[PDB]
RNA sequence: UUGGCGGAAAGGCCUUGGGUGCUUGCUGGCGAAUUGCAAUGUCAUUUUGCGUGGGGAUAAAUCAUUUGUAUACGACUUAGA
RNA sequence: CCCUGAAAAUGGAUGGCGCUCAAGCGUGUUACCUAUACUCUACCGUCAGGGUUGAUAUGAUGCCCUGACGAGUAGGCAGGCGUGGAGGUCAGUGACGAAGCCUAGACCGUAAGGUCGGGUCGAACGGCCUCUAGUGCAGAUCUUGGUGGUAGUAGCAAAUA
RNA sequence: GAAUACUGCCAGCUGGGACUGAGGACUGCGACGUAAGUCAAGGAUGCUGGCAUAAUGGUUAUAUGCCGCCCGUCUUGAAAC
RNA sequence: GAAAUUGUUGAAAGGGAAGGGCAUUUGAUCAGACAUGGUGUUUUGUA
């Protein structure tokens, strides 16, 4: 067809933070479509990929991926907490990111 | 935080393993620490503690 | 001497591990996976394609087929955590899948010397595929539009919420 | 070829540098504790440099081990090298910096015969 | 070294405003340029492709005199002399080409994808 | 969900719209706000004129040129209210603010596009009926904006052209609705009705 | 390709005619495997350079000289085949 | 509750934007955010309580088991790192290159520090057990010596040329 | 004559998610079993894939998010005008 | 033949200082493990 998307779009909002101290080890993700923790409970444990590009070709590609997963819900509005192998570079606040449907329970 | 009722990390204040560098005294306290550990007699513990003592705590008899 | 010595050397004998208590009970699959279910492949080379599930294998994998005449997916095994069990059900009674096992799919592992600088199929595999898919498509022809459904790919459109979608 | 060990973890892999060693050239970056009465580093304010303490200490099963898994032992000649004959899987030899090349070839030959690992088998070598 | 010097129209060539005419420096530099051209023709160079490839100036030891200031004080009056060196070379052609081999590492999935593309197209 | 979101600023409250839009930019949504002369501020016109005069008094004493700049256009008033809610002095704030452009009227890049509203910042949904409000264009031309009438003339021309568009669109959709109704009650229509479409 | 309309930042919208390709509106035939149980598995647009081969056109500014409606110096205003 | 009473000097502060059935005031119910605090786990150290001379191989100040604890100026104590020189030892290193110096190169230690590779260089130096002291610097308007910014700056204009 | 709400109990069942895997022959307390034996009972094992190299990682420079006042001294109090 | 301080070359950043801490992107640079004993001799220098 014309669409081939097998993931859900999301936005990298910020780190986990207090009013004046942030914590880069936990990122905050807005998954689009979900507006409550009860709907966000479907997406727990799903893999997340941040997909970006670079000028230098490394192993056949100019596209590099950072992997992570959803761990828990955050707040009352469907924001989730996500942890990555290496933390997200904080210039990606507001950048798009992919939530895959695996590991599936359905 | 703990509301400590005592001084933390304090030494017991009783001298063990005597401050002398006498090798025969160290052999004697090795023998008597074996005896105090395993013979379950109070005499061995008493003489083991008396072996640690300094000169002014060991008056001549 | 430059360095003097260590007064004690550590022993070089390696100790044995303790006797473990982790036995292997078999995998308890989720309830939506019954044999004959149409699955959607979430990842892999054939991602977004709808296949039919036949047999639960020994290494917790699912035996699936396209059929190969419909969408070009061969006889294959997939992971149960990488599929979506749709509610669409066909009957796979009349297919002899006990031939396939974990030794049926062997990669014939490659040596470190054989490096592909620049750059085939088992005949046993191809007539096994031809035996099973002609038994599947006879069950496919009963209810309408299943051949078209299995040939078409799955993809998420704008406005599709997977937490609200029923498959 | 080393003895099996747990995963080596460094609690603080960054070097502890003296406060204002970046600021003044007369202040070397060897660690000194701030004994000042108003020092933010001594008072441990947020956003300042961290200080060395006993909590950063390495695991006793992991301490003094190279990433290869051996402990470095400095050697000066063949008789010093031969002390590691029965302890090859725990210690690795390192030729001292002041050994000449014509002795270094002898030490490397004897270590290769005895199966001993040398951590610097490239010093003063001509090609 | 240009703070508080005068401004001039002849810096428009170089996009600056502050420019001067250091006659003594020009005399010394052009004497060294003449000597280097003489060395080049003695060595047997082309004498038409020469460009000044290297030049640097750094400080010689100072030469000190005295200055007499009010209320009977002495200050310094020091000359700051120069060490100058320069190298003229012939302008050659393009330097080099044929860079590194850049050996590639591909996974089995990448190799299967490239083989699939090579099969699926011509 | 959208590449660019075009917001019709008419009938909106300035602070509530700015707090919606600033969060949208910080999340990464591109926003363009049109018709900035029709924003509303709650309160009397005299109260908001006094507020702007209190703001207009504030300037740097030794040099007025480096003081706070008092911008007079309604779009720049909205930009001031939004820059107050974005941390504009950082690189993240600058990158957020470059995803925004605010206009008086609807310029020709955006007069053929779709305009949306924000229902949690709409005056008729937020204020109690009876409370008094202002128009940002009236306040701005009271404090020194020069282009209130040329925007009105351009908006009149644009509305005439848009009504000419809408008449044709309405005629076409009535033809399409007539054909859909006559092509309904067939077998595919009843099967789609059973399946929910 | 024909005809319009659009100046707020128009640079876009509509329309006439023919060509050409596809059509999943409906019914068929062949292909796909081996990326080995997943690895973004690579499909977008931004700028520049160098080659082709096809058009298009053949300038000024500054320094120096000069002026004094200008001027600390720069700058400004003039003149000079 | 709101309003009058209610006047100060640079421009101005419920923190700012702003907010009017509030994003105000009174009150109630839930959900949610996060401290070096609490719970669980790992690791480091300290303290305490214990086990273990049996043969083989070492270290009994050793090895092992268990539990609790960890803020800190003035100050006290303990364990260590480094320097000049001395007794002993490694029949230590070295002109096939000692010492020194440079090195956004590598390794070890929580740290003081230690080790290696490369460059430069040219004649002595090191590990360990002990002994000894003119033994560790950022400051003292510290001492001696050297060098900057200021800065191509102030200026080099009395005595007719 | 019932139901339901509210509160409380179950040594009732069961689904999803995250972090941790310390220890290293055996010894103990138990459970299911007539027994052999088995087990979730004094701390993680089994199966599989890719790569085997700057890919992970270390160092260093830069960028981004948040934080960070100049040290020493006297002082009740120092970033101190 | 050190440092202060300086010249050239190279790399990098720079909207009213610079420097630092935690974390990661990007660029540059770099260490370690990769054999192992092994059924085995498909073997040459026959062990
Ligand atoms: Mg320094
Ligand atoms: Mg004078």
């Amino acid at each position: 067809a014309e669409s081939h998307r097998l993931y859900v779009k999301g936005k990298h909002l910020s780190y986990q933070r207090s009013k004046r101290v942030n914590n880069p080890n936990v990122s905050l993700i807005k998954i689009e479509g979900v507006a409550t923790p009860q709907d966000a409970q479907f997406y727990l444990g799903k893999r997340i990929a941040y997909v970006y590009r670079a000028s230098k070709e490394v192993r056949g590609s100019k596209i590099r991926v950072m992997w992570g997963k959803v761990t828990r819900t955050h707040g009352n509005s469907g924001v989730v907490r996500a942890t990555f192998r290496n933390n997200l570079p904080a210039k990606t606040f507001g950048a798009s990111v992919r939530i895959f449907l695996y590991p599936s329970n359905i | 935080g703990i509301d400590h009722t005592s001084k933390q990390h304090k030494r017991s204040g009783h001298r063990t393993a005597p401050k002398s560098d006498n090798v025969y005294l160290k052999l004697l306290v090795k023998l008597y620490t074996f005896l105090a550990r395993r013979t379950d007699a109070p005499f061995n513990k008493v003489v083991l503690k008396a072996l640690f003592l300094s000169k002014i705590n060991r008056p001549p008899v | 001497t430059a360095q003097q010595a260590p007064k004690w050397y550590p022993s070089e004998d390696v100790a044995a591990p303790k006797k473990t208590r982790k036995a292997v009970r078999p995998q308890k699959l989720r309830a939506s996976l019954v044999p004959g279910t149409v699955l959607i492949l979430l990842a892999g080379r054939f991602r977004g394609k709808r296949v039919v599930y036949l047999k639960h294998l020994e290494d917790n994998t699912l035996l699936v087929t396209g059929p190969f005449k419909v969408n070009g997916v061969p006889l294959r095994r997939v992971n149960a955590r990488y599929v979506i069990a749709t509610s669409t059900k066909v009957s796979v009674e009349g297919v002899n899948v006990e031939k396939f096992n974990v030794e049926y799919f062997a990669k014939e592992k490659l040596t470190k010397k054989e490096k592909k600088e620049a750059n085939e199929i088992k005949t046993e595999r191809v007539e096994d595929q031809k035996v099973v898919d002609k038994a599947l498509l006879a069950e496919i022809k009963k209810t309408p539009l299943l051949k078209q459904y299995l040939s078409a790919s799955f993809s998420l459109k704008n406005g599709d919420k997977p937490h609200l979608l029923k498959f | 070829a080393s003895l099996p060990h747990p995963k080596i973890v460094k609690k603080h892999t960054k070097k502890f540098k003296r406060h204002h060693s970046d600021r003044y050239h007369r202040v070397a970056e060897n660690w000194r504790k701030q004994k000042g009465i108003d020092s933010v580093v001594r008072r441990r304010f947020r956003g300042n440099i961290s200080q060395p303490k006993i909590g950063y200490g390495s695991n006793k099963k992991t301490k003094f081990l190279s990433p290869s898994g051996h402990k470095t032992f400095l050697v000066a000649n063949v008789k010093d090298l031969e002390t590691l004959t029965m302890h090859t899987k725990t210690y690795a030899a390192e030729i001292a910096h002041n050994i000449s090349a014509k002795n270094r070839v002898v030490i490397l030959a004897r270590a290769k015969a005895l199966g001993i690992k040398v951590t610097n088998p490239k010093g003063r070598l001509a090609l | 070294f240009n703070s508080s010097i005068g401004r001039t129209a002849q810096g428009k060539e170089f996009g600056v405003t502050k420019a001067r005419w250091p006659a003594k420096s020009v005399k010394f530099v052009q004497g060294l340029l003449q000597n280097a051209a003489a060395n080049a023709e003695a060595k047997g160079l082309d004498a038409t492709k020469l460009y000044v490839s290297h030049i640097q100036v750094n400080q010689a030891p100072k030469q000190r005199r005295r200055t007499y200031r009010a209320h009977g004080r002495i200050n310094k009056y020091e000359s700051s002399p120069s060490h100058i060196e320069l190298v003229v070379t012939e302008k050659e052609e393009a330097v080099a080409k044929a860079a590194e081999k850049k050996v590639v590492r591909l996974t089995s999935r990448q190799r299967g994808r490239i083989a699939a593309q090579k099969r699926i197209a011509a | 969900v959208e590449p660019v979101v075009v917001i019709d600023g008419k009938g909106h409250l300035v602070g509530r719209l700015a707090s919606v839009v600033a969060k949208q930019l910080l999340n990464g949504q591109k926003i363009v706000v049109v018709r900035a002369e029709e924003l509303n501020i709650s309160g009397e016109f005299f109260r908001n004129k006094l507020k702007y005069h209190d703001f207009l008094r504030k300037a740097t004493a030794f040099n007025k040129t480096r003081g706070p700049f008092h911008f007079r256009a309604p779009s720049r008033i909205f930009y001031k209210a939004l820059r107050g809610m974005v941390s504009h002095k950082t690189a993240r704030g600058k990158a957020a603010l470059e995803r925004l452009k605010v206009f008086e009227g609807i310029p020709p890049p955006y007069d053929k596009k779709k305009r949306v509203v924000v229902p949690q910042a709409l005056r008729v949904l937020r204020l109690k009926p009876g409370r008094k409000y202002t128009t940002l264009g009236k306040l701005s031309t009271s404090v020194g904006w020069k282009y209130e009438d040329v925007v009105a003339k351009l908006e009149a021309k644009r509305k005439v052209s848009s009504a000419e568009y809408y008449a044709k669109k309405r005629a076409f959709t009535k033809k399409v609705a007539s054909a859909n109704a006559t092509a309904a009650e067939s077998d595919v229509a009843k099967q789609l009705a059973a399946l929910g479409y």
